[PDB]
């Protein structure tokens, strides 16, 4: 429905689905095809 | 926390005469009427 970007979907998956799946019966390892959100601080050297 | 999510454990029993399965179904029925984003699970003796 065009409400979430890829980045968004990946954070949703990382933050709400991956841990449960990874503890599910018979599941060995789980690879996330994307990345959870972090608080990103993008520094500007000029302003520093 | 339960299975990694914030939770609150609730205990109770079947009213005199009625069965545990009956009471659980009711609880599930009541739980389906809760605000958006609130789920439930059974644990311990009720998992069993």
């Amino acid at each position: 429905d065009g409400t979430m970007t890829q980045e968004d979907i990946s954070d949703y998956v990382a933050a709400n689905m991956k841990d449960a799946i990874s503890r599910t019966s018979g599941v060995g390892d789980v690879q996330l095809f994307g990345s959870q959100y972090a608080m990103r601080i993008w520094m500007n050297p000029n302003e520093l | 926390r339960y299975n990694g999510l914030p939770s609150m454990e609730i205990l109770g029993q079947a009213a005199p005469g009625k069965s545990t399965g009956e009471a659980m179904e009711l609880m599930e029925q009541l739980a389906s009427k809760l605000p958006t984003g609130v789920g439930y699970d059974w644990t311990g003796m009720s998992y069993q």
